[PDB]
């Protein structure tokens, strides 16, 4: 009656885990921390095939693409700053003073004028420098200073050729393998999504380091969409995604020099050195009435899980290091790390600019590696900076004596979750070609 | 809902040539094998021609083999059989009917489930 | 083998200030959180909090909001906990309970508690 | 070539097994350029063990290849109408999956293996 | 946040016999149910994760099923080395606790 | 293996057909390791890419093989005699590569399609 | 997989004809992920080149194919009794190794490439 | 008779540091499969 056949080509996937190559543009340039190495060019034609009639179950919080990407960032990051000047010969003494120049009450102490001894291209002979440094950079010896690493990491510094401007990579499968993308608009990255199609890549990604704010990162096309493991976890950071963006503009006012120190054979010391005009402080503007309506929608959008009547609390970070307890980033070259406070300081009953100081550093463990930090080269003039903060990472508070209010709190540190805003739609899926069905056919 | 209908019988001379056609309508004409069956006047039914879904198919009987081609179109509809070198044996009532095989992927249908009016070829 | 070893008893009065630590050896020590939780004597048991070991970050009970304070050490592998402005119901025994692996899992169910640290405040 | 691809999906099987050729031809094409590496070698060997499966078979060069295992209906009892115009590839693979390794040692076991002896013997009369 | 209850409050059964202790949720928490074991002068020590894996190490005898509101722990036989205070966990919320008793 | 290599390059297709097994043959087989490697898998996958086009149309295994896609006029109106006496394959390849797109896409189109689907067919009567 | 790998290797090369699947399935699948990765290379253009082979002859996608070679007596005189019954595939492969490039030499000079003309020849009348 | 690289596979439990399975080999074989060669004499040389 019916017989085996064998048919090959069958469009059948299982969930499975590879190794996906990266596409990138890559124009410009005749010097990126990522796609010099690792990546290859892109794809004149993206297409996108919708897979009709097709229900596929989705988890983002299980996505192997996103562990992928933080090798691959980390790798990237190391081999961007293999080949370039180590700065063992600046773990010494350093003579520091007060900065003399004009300084704003807010950055008092903020600023060190340094003295020290240092290498020349002659072994045999030392030069008397001075640079400036960040007060966050600088430990006292005892209760003469010291850089902050020298106790615990060798720090090496980063080549000032190469910049630190995030450029999109698309994450591309290999043969036998495919990418569904979940088209649904109001998913919340775990369980059935009906509208899915196939891509041959992921869309343009900036792989965006920062904390307690995505920023340059995509934005959901109806509401604004909050994503948790476990919403009633409070160990389970909240990624919310805004409708729309909250323009960001963040500068460093300080007219700043780059001066070259050789303290090697062909090895060069970039320190800051001195600033023409007044001081003043980094810092970040962000508008009141945008925060404002982006902060009603997350809390209409967080009453869906947490009740309607709950009364919603935004307050500051509870603790960590610097770069959890402030949104840490880099634009412009240089790494800002600023207090929050004035963005989360609110309470939602269920019924102008805001500016955010930021501290500077330019010594940076950034994935926290044991004997290892890099030493950010001063960059030449006035930085500026435009983004958009389009979500946020949040903590809700646990053990709440009071039932009624709900607190959230700014959160991070773990860049797997900043890129899962970005990979929580796609999906690897492995091609299983080779079907057994019945047919009434017989070989003879 | 089923309907077949016949068109072009008609006094043809000996060794001359027809082409009979059979329109369909109230199904899926491309899902179904086509067939084409003669009875001349005093005698019983015989089956003259058959045709597959897609219509890459075609198979005759051996008294017809090289003078009849089955064919069909099935974005109009429609059935044709093309009659050359026409001998006085042929002269019947021929009945387009839908089955006679069906595709590997559909049970089979041995057998010729719904018939046409009829198409009165005399030689 | 994951061993939780813990700071010892201590005694101290009202208004100081307790400093418990908590080394976890065997273990990615900023794999899986840091929980703290004291039990009274003779009662249930009570969750203070818990420290993320990787980048420090912390979450406290409403109650011990402004009291507490927890901390780390990545390089010896050890989570500190500060309690400030003692009371006399804060005489517990305080253990440090290390959840499993954090990044697939709950960061609740507790494999290894450690030892506890008896704190007696008193006058 | 990637037009196409898994557009079928969500089709009937019967539907979808006519585009079998789009899926097919989507099977062939420092640390990183190893990484590559590695992933085009899985998938040399990957489409070679496909295609030494297809072989050990008579399904050689075939993208649909007729055999003379007989269909189980303890594998499966649904009618070809149900199958091949009711039911998807994905949820056929589902439903199937318990018993492909026994359909797949049937496929090699017998018909192949005793087809071919009996083809050497039928080249000596 | 998620309150629980924790039934029976006290229980005292001979040897033999079965335990079974009943917490119930206030909200629906999928499967992240946790039974701890606290024998006294001693720390808890982990029996039961999500409410249905039993701990390596742990004999066999003791075992948890439930979902959604609703989870029970059954301790088989009450043999002479269980004598312990029995806590269900939800997230930061810790059961009131129930003590076995020969 | 190397012997003969092309050496028909330049002879008549018609003569140049009947050494196909020469360059047939020879299409298989630190840093530098690894550029050595990316050889070796460039060279292999794409044997495998020609073997695929040509298993998906009835040519598996075959260095000739006829199909039943008629020949188009448009494509080039030289009689035999002109193609496989007077020409060299490459002045065959330069004159016809722009319709070897078209020419695939009808080889595979539905000769090998229909012809595999009417044979899954004619083994049911 | 492995079960019963070159189990029949000391069987009679009769014997062993019927288990030539075990050991056809087993034939595919830092610095040291290099040489990994070149022994799996190495495997598959090995396996390519068999194949290879197999298909310039008229044996693609067998693991028994007949031709039309004549067998030779001064490559062996052994009757069929003494070679599929009394001799081992081993033993057989020492005795004949001397040969078996002119045998190959042989199945690809006419018998394939005769054959294939003909039927190229034989698909115009 | 050949020679060609061999692979190292390796149980590699305990451990959250070994000079030799952690860059070179991969994980071990639930089922150590060994087939007797029967009716088999082979020429061994353990000097090459
Ligand atoms: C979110 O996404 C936003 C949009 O991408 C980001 O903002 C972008 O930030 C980058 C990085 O800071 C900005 O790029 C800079 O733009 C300037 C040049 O662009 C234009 O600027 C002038 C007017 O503003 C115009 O006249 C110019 O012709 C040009 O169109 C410069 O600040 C800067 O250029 C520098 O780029 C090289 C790499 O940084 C640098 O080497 C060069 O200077 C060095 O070398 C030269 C020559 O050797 C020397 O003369 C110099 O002294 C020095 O040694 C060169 O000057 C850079 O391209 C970008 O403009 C900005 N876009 C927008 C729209 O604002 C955010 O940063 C993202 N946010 C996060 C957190 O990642
Ligand atoms: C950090 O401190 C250094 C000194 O360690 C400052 O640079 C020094 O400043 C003095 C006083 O301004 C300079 O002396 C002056 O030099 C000019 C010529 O450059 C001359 O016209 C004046 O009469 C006077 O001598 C000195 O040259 C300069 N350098 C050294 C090595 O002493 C530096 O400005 C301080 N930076 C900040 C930001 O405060
Ligand atoms: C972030 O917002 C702050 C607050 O509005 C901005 O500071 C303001 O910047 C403007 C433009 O530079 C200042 O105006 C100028 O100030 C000085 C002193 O009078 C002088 O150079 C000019 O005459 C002019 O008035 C303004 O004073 C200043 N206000 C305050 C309160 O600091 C800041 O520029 C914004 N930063 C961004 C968008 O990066
Ligand atoms: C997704 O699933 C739906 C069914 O849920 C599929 O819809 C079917 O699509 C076909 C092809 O377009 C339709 O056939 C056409 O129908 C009408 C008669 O109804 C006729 O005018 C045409 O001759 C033609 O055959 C079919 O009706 C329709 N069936 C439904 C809605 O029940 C759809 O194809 C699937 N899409 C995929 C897999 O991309
Ligand atoms: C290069 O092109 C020349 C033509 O320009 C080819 O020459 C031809 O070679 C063949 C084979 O040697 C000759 O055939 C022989 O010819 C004579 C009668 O002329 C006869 O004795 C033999 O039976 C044999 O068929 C042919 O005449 C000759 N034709 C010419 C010069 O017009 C040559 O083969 C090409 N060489 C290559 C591709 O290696
Ligand atoms: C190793 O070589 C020995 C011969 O030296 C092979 O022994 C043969 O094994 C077969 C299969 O078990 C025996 O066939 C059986 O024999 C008896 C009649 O004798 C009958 O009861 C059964 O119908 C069956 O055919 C055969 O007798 C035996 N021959 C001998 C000892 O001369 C053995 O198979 C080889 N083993 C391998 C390659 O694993
Ligand atoms: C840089 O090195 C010089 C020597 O080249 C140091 O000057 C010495 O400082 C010590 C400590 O105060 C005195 O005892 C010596 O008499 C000084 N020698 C000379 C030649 O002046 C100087 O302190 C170093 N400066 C730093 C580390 O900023
Ligand atoms: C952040 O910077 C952007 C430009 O990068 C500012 O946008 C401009 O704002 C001014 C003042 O209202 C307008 O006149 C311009 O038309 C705006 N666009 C551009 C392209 O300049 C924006 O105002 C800044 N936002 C702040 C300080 O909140
Ligand atoms: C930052 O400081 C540098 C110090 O030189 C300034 O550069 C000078 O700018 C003036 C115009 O104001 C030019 O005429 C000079 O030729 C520049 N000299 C250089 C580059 O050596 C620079 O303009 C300042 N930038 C600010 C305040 O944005
Ligand atoms: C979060 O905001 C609180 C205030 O609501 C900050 O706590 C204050 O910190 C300042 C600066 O150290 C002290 O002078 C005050 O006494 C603190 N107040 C209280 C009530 O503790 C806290 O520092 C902020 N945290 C962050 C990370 O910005
Ligand atoms: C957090 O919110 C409080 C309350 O809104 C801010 O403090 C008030 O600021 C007004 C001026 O706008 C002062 O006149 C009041 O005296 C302040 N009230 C209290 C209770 O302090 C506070 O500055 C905010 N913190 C930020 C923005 O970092
Ligand atoms: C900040 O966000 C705006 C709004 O999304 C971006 O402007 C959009 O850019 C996209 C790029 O594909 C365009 O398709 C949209 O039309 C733009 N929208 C508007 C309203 O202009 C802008 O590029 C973002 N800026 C940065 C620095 O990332
Ligand atoms: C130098 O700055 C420090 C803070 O870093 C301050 O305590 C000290 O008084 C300052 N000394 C001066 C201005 O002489
Ligand atoms: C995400 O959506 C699914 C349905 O698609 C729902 O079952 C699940 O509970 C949602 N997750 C959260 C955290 O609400
Ligand atoms: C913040 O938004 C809420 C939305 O209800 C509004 O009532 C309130 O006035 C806003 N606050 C400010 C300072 O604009
Ligand atoms: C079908 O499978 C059953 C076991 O499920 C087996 O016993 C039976 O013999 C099989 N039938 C055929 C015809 O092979
Ligand atoms: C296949 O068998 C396994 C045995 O554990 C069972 O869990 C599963 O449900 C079965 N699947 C089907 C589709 O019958
Ligand atoms: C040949 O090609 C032309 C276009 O160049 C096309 O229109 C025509 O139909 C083709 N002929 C055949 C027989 O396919
Ligand atoms: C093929 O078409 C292109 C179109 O640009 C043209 O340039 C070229 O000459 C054509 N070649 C032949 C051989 O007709
Ligand atoms: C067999 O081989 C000999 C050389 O050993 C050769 O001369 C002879 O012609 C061959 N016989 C056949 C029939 O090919
Ligand atoms: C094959 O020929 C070589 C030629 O040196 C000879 O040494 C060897 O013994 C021969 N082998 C056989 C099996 O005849």
């Amino acid at each position: 009656n019916l017989w085996v056949t064998v048919y090959y080509g069958v469009p059948v996937w299982k969930d499975a885990e590879t190794t996906l190559f990266c596409a990138s543009d890559a124009k410009a340039y005749e010097h990126n921390v990522w796609a010099t190495h690792a990546c290859v060019p892109t794809d004149p034609n993206p297409q996108e095939i919708h897979l009709e009639n097709v229900t596929e179950e989705f988890n983002m919080w299980k996505n192997n693409m996103v562990e992928q990407m933080h090798t691959d960032i980390i790798s990237l990051w190391d081999q961007s700053l293999k080949p370039c000047v180590k700065l063992t010969p600046l773990c010494v003494t350093l003579q520091c003073t007060n900065v003399t120049n004009n300084i704003t009450d807010d950055m008092r102490g903020e600023l060190k004028n340094c003295s020290f001894n240092m290498t020349t291209e002659l072994r045999d002979k030392r030069q008397k420098v001075h640079a400036l440094f960040y007060k966050l950079d600088i430990v006292p010896i005892n209760e003469s200073y010291r850089l902050i690493n020298c106790n615990t990491a060798a720090i090496t510094q980063a080549c000032p050729k190469v910049s630190f401007e995030p450029i999109p990579i698309h994450y591309c499968a290999p043969a036998g393998f495919a990418i569904l993308k979940c088209k649904d608009k109001k998913f919340n990255g775990t369980g059935p999504c009906p509208s899915v199609s196939t891509v041959q890549c992921t869309h343009g990604i900036k792989p965006v380091v920062s904390t307690q704010l995505l920023l340059n990162g995509s934005l959901a096309e109806e509401e604004v969409m909050i994503r948790s493991k476990d919403i009633r976890n409070n160990a389970k950071n909240i990624l919310v995604q805004f409708n729309t963006p909250v323009q960001i503009n963040c500068t460093r006012p300080n007219n700043n020099t780059r001066k070259s120190i050789r303290i090697g054979p062909g090895q060069w010391f970039y320190a800051t050195g001195d600033i023409i005009g007044d001081i003043r402080q980094a810092h970040c503007n962000v508008s009141k009435a945008t925060w404002n309506e982006t902060l009603g929608k997350v809390v209409k959008q967080l009453r869906k899980h947490f009740g309607n009547n709950t009364i919603i609390r935004f307050a500051n970070s509870s603790g960590g290091d610097l770069e959890v307890t402030t949104h840490s980033f880099n634009c412009g070259g240089e790494f800002f790390y600023c207090d929050t406070s004035g963005l989360f300081n609110s309470t939602w009953i269920s019924n102008d600019s805001i500016t955010l100081p930021c501290r500077i550093k330019q010594i940076i463990n950034m994935w926290q590696r044991i004997g290892q930090a890099m030493y950010a080269p001063p960059i030449q003039g006035v930085i500026r900076c435009v983004s958009n903060i389009t979500g946020l990472i949040l903590t809700r508070d646990g053990g709440s004596t009071d039932s009624t209010t709900e607190t959230f709190r700014p959160s991070g540190g773990d860049m797997r979750d900043n890129w899962r805003s970005e990979l929580y739609k796609y999906k690897v899926v492995k091609i299983e070609p080779l079907g057994v069905a019945p047919t009434r056919c017989k070989r003879r | 809902e089923v309907q077949l209908v016949e068109t072009g019988g008609g006094l043809v001379q000996p060794g001359g040539s027809l082409k009979l056609s059979c329109r369909a309508s109230g199904y899926t004409f491309s899902s179904f094998a086509m067939s084409w069956v003669r009875q001349a006047p005093g005698k019983g039914l015989e089956w003259v021609s058959l045709i597959n879904d897609r219509g890459g198919l075609t198979f005759y009987v051996d008294s017809v083999k090289g003078r009849f081609t089955i064919s069909r179109d099935n974005s109009k509809n429609t059935l044709s059989l093309q009659m050359h070198s026409l001998r006085d044996g042929d002269t019947a009532v021929y009945y387009c009917a839908t089955g006679g095989m069906s595709s590997a992927l559909q049970s089979s249908k041995y057998y010729f489930d719904f018939w046409g009016q009829g198409a009165l070829v005399t030689v | 083998q994951v061993q939780v070893v813990q700071s010892g008893a201590e005694v101290k009065k009202p208004g100081a200030s307790v400093k418990v630590s908590c080394k976890a050896s065997g273990y990615t020590f900023t794999d899986h959180y840091i929980h703290w939780v004291r039990q009274a004597p003779g009662q249930g048991l009570e969750w203070m909090g818990w420290i993320n070991p990787y980048r420090g970050g912390t979450n406290y009970a409403q109650k011990f909001q402004g009291r507490v304070t927890m901390t780390r050490d990545t390089s010896i592998n050890t989570a500190y906990m500060e309690l400030s402005r003692l009371r006399f119901d804060d005489t517990a025994v305080y253990y440090c309970a290390r959840p499993k692996d954090c990044s697939g899992g709950s960061c609740y169910d507790f494999d290894y508690w450690g030892q506890g640290t008896l704190v007696t405040v008193s006058s | 070539v990637f037009l196409g691809f898994l557009g079928a999906a969500g089709s009937t099987m019967g539907a979808a097994s006519m585009t079998l050729t789009v899926q097919a031809r989507n099977l062939l094409s420092t640390v990183w350029g190893i990484k590559q590496l590695q992933a085009r070698v899985l998938a040399v060997e990957r489409y070679l063990r496909d295609q030494q499966l297809l072989g050990i078979w008579g399904c050689s060069g075939k993208l649909i290849c007729c055999t003379n295992v007989p269909w189980n209906s303890s594998w499966s009892n649904r009618n070809l109408s149900e199958i091949w115009d009711n039911m998807t590839w994905l949820q056929w693979d589902k439903e199937i999956s318990n018993y492909t390794q026994i359909i797949y040692g049937l496929l090699e076991e017998s018909q192949n293996q005793q087809e071919k002896n009996e083809q050497d013997l039928l080249a000596l009369d | 946040n998620i309150q629980m209850t924790q039934s029976p409050s006290s229980l005292s059964a001979s040897v033999g016999d079965r335990v079974t202790i009943t917490c119930q949720a206030s909200q629906d928490i999928s499967n992240y149910l946790n039974w701890y074991q606290q024998k006294p002068g001693k720390a808890p020590k982990l029996l039961i994760y999500d409410a249905s894996n039993l701990e390596t190490g742990v004999p066999s005898r003791f075992s948890g099923s439930g979902s959604g509101t609703h989870f029970t722990f059954t301790i088989s036989r009450l043999q002479p080395e269980d004598i312990a205070t029995y806590y269900c966990q939800v997230y930061e919320t810790f059961g009131q606790g129930t003590k076995v008793e020969i």
